[PDB]
RNA sequence: AGCGCAUAGUACCGUGAGGGAAAGGUGAAAAGAACCCCGGGAGGGGAGUGAAAGAGAACCUGAAACCGUGGACUUACAAGCAGUCAUGGCACCUUAUGCGUGUUAUGGCGUGCCUAUUGAAGCAUGAGCCGGCGACUUAGACCUGACGUGCGAGCUUAAGU
RNA sequence: UUUAGGAGUGAAAAGCUAACCGAACCUGGAGAUAGCUAGUUCUCCCCGAAAUGUAUUGAGGUACAGCCUCGGAUGUUGACC
RNA sequence: GUCCGGGAGUGAGGCUGCGAGAGCUAACUUCCGUAGCCGAGAGGGAAACAACCCAGACCAUCAGCUAAGGUCCCUAAAUGA
RNA sequence: AAGCGAGUUGUCUGGUAGGGGAGCGUUCAGUCCGCGGAGAAGCCAUACCGGAAGGAGUGGUGGAGCCGACUGAAGUGCGGAUGCCGGCAUGAGUAACGAUAAAAGAAGUGAGAAUCUUCUUCGCCGUAAGGACAAGGGUUCCUGGGGAAGGGUCGUCCGCCC
RNA sequence: GGACUCGGUGAAAUUGAAUUGGCUGUAAAGAUGCGGCCUACCCGUAGCAGGACGAAAAGACCCCGUGGAGCUUUACUAUA
């Protein structure tokens, strides 16, 4: 059993247009609350370990 | 259940292994018919 | 105005080796998602190259930036360049030795994929500003 | 397998156990050749002429120093051999006394030793 | 000595009239600007073309007996109900939704026409709502 | 390529006699390499080795569909696999010489090749590409015939020296 | 464990001999041969067609002739008027 | 006008004109012959499209006219009488 | 000393089976004074000429030879034979990780640990998916050890490999 | 439990080549690149079957083939 097999192909031209409606969405936003800087949406470090306050650990 | 052949060959001994076509003396020629008719090594011993 | 005659030279006397230099083939992941943690860093090293890749919801800094940093490890005093420069001008790899190995499927006459592989590519010589 | 020995040569120089020469071929034609073994069936040699530099490593064995002398590379016999003097007439010939072991007398110009 | 394509630069075209439709030059003098008035140096190939100032033309009315009817047609492929032919006087609802539709037959072949259909641009309403399109407003009563 | 073997008819295919690979190459010579780095290591630095290490410890030169990035230029509002020219359009000027090189919105329109087909442009079929194989010839007084020549009374086989 | 190949087995299906037996496989006899049909490789200067007739257990098979090219030729014989 | 020869093709076509045959004179169905045409060459006209009106070429020139086709436009050419 | 035409007129038509006819060049062979170290032959690109095929100007790179005119020989030349192998492919990153017969974690380790290890809690089989004997694989079991690769994630687990 | 977030692996049957919309017409009449006309901001993925005269072995139903094999009948005839 076998459905209508590949035939005709898809390489160049195509296949191009492809890496734009994804892609990655590009970042850099926010840079941590106070010290250094990571903080991700709106998620507290690792270094200082604080949004604004006690959390986390060196 | 039963494939088409399984293990134990005693009939590739005395019948159709090393010597055994003596017995058959038209078959030394067919146990010769690889050996010192044509290239090759053997089939009964790898 | 460098060097043409004598070819004997360019042999003989050079030096060297090959400025840069890291790639530790293999990568196992195809050369077209290699490129893919590559085309995105087009500027700042372990700077504003790093957490852009050593930070990204997945894996790919493992061997994708801890070797792409092998070349520093070389560059450290084996290779020219400095810290606070660096640059890597594009970027660029293909294939490599595989190893046949398969696992049945079904239907058919025989069933044939390749395990696949690439060459990573990481260079760091010559460069540009200062 | 390193190809450099230089067995393409062929195994019929004669050479053996002391013995003072110069040297050609280029590289130095500063270097008296001398003393040695030889390597009948391949053959292996250096002498001063050429200054390697290969450093060993130091384990825990009894190495630990390096070196950088006393290595090998290649270049055989076809420099400049034979003639107590320097230059000209062969010496391949031999005594009628038997003794191939180390028959002594060479050409016109040549020597018993 | 050729031409050259202003790209939008030199043009100075002339607000059409509308003052009273009439019945030979009226779906032909779509032309005589479009492709070339006068012509200052119309580069053929691409296209070139003027502010085809259309005015009201509500004063549009057609041939005499053979008014509400025309060659109306819609192509979809299918004919067992599409290619609603209204009549004129049937399909008198738009009468600005067709009329300049007078240039399906000057176009270049395959864009250039296929780009003037801005020009056209509706309007049926007698000099007023001139919001659509501010700038010309030279006249020049039609032969 | 040549016997399948330029050190394998390895493993084996396997129900059985019986069928089998693919694959070579660094320079004369490895001297196939001490010495600090990321790393688990593979792999990559310094620097000698190396006449010549864009040979390079799965190694000559190393063309290519697919495949790796940028850039001088154009492009989503423009429609047909493709086309060639055609005014423009950014670049360049290995000879100011209003002359060209790397090109394109767009215009006339314009339907592929192979190739068994009366017959098409087809949806008639063969085709993803790369590298090779790619066939009426070879011995034969088998014969006829163009040309050049041998001779007009002409031309030779078997091997014996 | 003997039965086997043109035999046995057999609940007859014309089922099976080792995943297809309308008569096993493998080495070997010849490539079954083929008017079927896929194809039969670089680039060309001047010329040029038949599905008409006769033949055929003969038909999209093939033979030949009018029908093409070339060597020689036909010293008045051409076709039109 | 005038034969001897090395070697072909592939035998199974289409259409308009010329008339019949099987035929509600129906059929790019089928048989026949006779000019052409496409099997071996492109166009204008014909919307583009094998035989239809005109015309079959040595490669190059953004030089001229004839026939068909047209003298309103998309792309030539007097809505001249 | 192998035959050649302007001056000119018609033909120079386009050609499918075909007739007479020219060549580009590679391998073999003749003559090699030879051509190449400033390095030719291997190859990558530039508007001279040629009936087309092709012959030409130069570097690039590359490493030791290579072709020539008069000549004969040779498996002398399609990308294209739904061929055959060798490699790159794309179906495309989706469908899928396997019988849907629950698992959390402390802690050992270290390169980070969710699936190892010392272990309290859960559950599936237990006429079983227990253990021994039968055929088989021959190296399974261990003292354990390292990721190149495999166990269709991978992993510091293997009965991979020593 | 599969269709969607994420880490790794991802092949085969097949195939000239896609700036791959449609009509109505035309064509060895089943045309989307042909005619003439109308029309879309380009791309990604989920999902669906009308679609390429869907795929596979060059219908094996049939005919052509001075093809084969197989069985039967007093078919011509060999023959234990």
């Amino acid at each position: 059993a076998k459905h209508p097999v590949p035939k005709k192909k898809t390489s160049k031209s195509k296949r191009d247009m492809r890496r734009s409606h994804h892609a990655l969405t590009a970042p850099n936003l926010t840079e941590c609350p106070q010290c250094h800087g990571k903080k991700l949406s709106h998620h507290i470090c690792p270094n200082c370990g604080y949004y604004d306050g006690r959390q986390v650990l060196a | 259940m039963k494939r088409t052949y399984q293990p134990n060959n005693r009939k590739r001994a005395k019948t159709h292994g090393f010597r055994a076509r003596m017995k058959t003396k038209s078959g030394r020629n067919i146990l010769a018919r690889r050996r010192a008719k044509g290239r090759h090594q053997l089939t009964v011993s790898d | 105005e460098q060097t043409f005659r004598n070819k004997k030279q360019r042999k003989q006397q050079v030096k060297l080796r090959k400025p840069g230099f890291a790639v530790a083939k293999y990568v196992r992941m195809s050369p077209r998602k290699v490129r893919l943690v590559v085309d995105v860093i087009r500027g700042k090293s372990v700077q504003d190259a790093e957490d852009l890749l050593r930070f990204i919801p997945r894996s790919a800094s493992e061997p994708v930036a801890k070797v792409l940093n092998s070349a520093k490890a070389n560059a450290l005093h084996n290779d020219e360049m400095l810290e606070d420069r660096l640059f890597v001008k594009e970027a660029y790899v293909d294939a490599g030795p595989t190893l046949k190995r398969l696992i049945p499927r079904a239907r058919g006459s025989a069933n044939i994929i390749k395990k696949r592989t690439s060459h990573i590519t990481i260079i760091v010589a010559e460069k540009g500003n200062k | 397998p390193r190809p450099s020995a230089g067995s393409h040569h062929n195994d019929k120089l004669h050479f053996k156990k002391g013995d003072t020469v110069i040297v050609l071929s280029g590289k130095h034609k500063g270097q008296t050749g001398k003393v040695l073994l030889a390597l009948p069936r391949d053959q292996k040699v250096v002498v001063e002429g050429v200054n390697v530099i290969t450093k060993n490593v130091k384990p825990s064995m009894t190495n630990p120093q390096g070196g950088q002398e006393q290595r090998e590379l290649a270049l055989h016999a076809s420099k400049v051999a034979l003639v107590d003097p320097e230059t000209g007439k062969a010496t391949r010939v031999r005594k009628q006394i038997v003794d191939g072991k180390k028959v002594r007398v060479a050409v016109a110009s040549g020597k018993t030793i | 000595v050729k031409t050259y394509i202003p790209k939008n630069d030199e043009q100075n075209w002339v607000v059409v009239d509308a003052s009273g439709v009439p019945l030979g030059r009226l779906a032909t003098l779509i032309a005589s600007r479009i492709r070339g008035k006068h012509r200052p140096d119309f580069t053929p190939n691409m296209i070139q073309g003027d502010f085809v100032v259309v005015i009201n033309a509500a004063q549009v009315a057609l041939t005499g007996k053979k008014l509400d009817d025309k060659v109306y047609t819609r192509y979809t492929g299918y004919q067992g109900g599409l290619k609603t032919e209204t009549a004129r006087e049937a399909l008198s609802k738009h009468p600005e939704r067709v009329i300049e539709h007078a240039v399906f037959g000057m176009l270049p072949k395959g864009r250039q026409g296929r780009a003037m259909h801005t020009r056209l641009k509706v309007y049926a309403g007698e000099t007023h709502p001139h919001s659509a399109q501010k700038p010309q407003v030279l006249k020049t009563q039609p032969l």
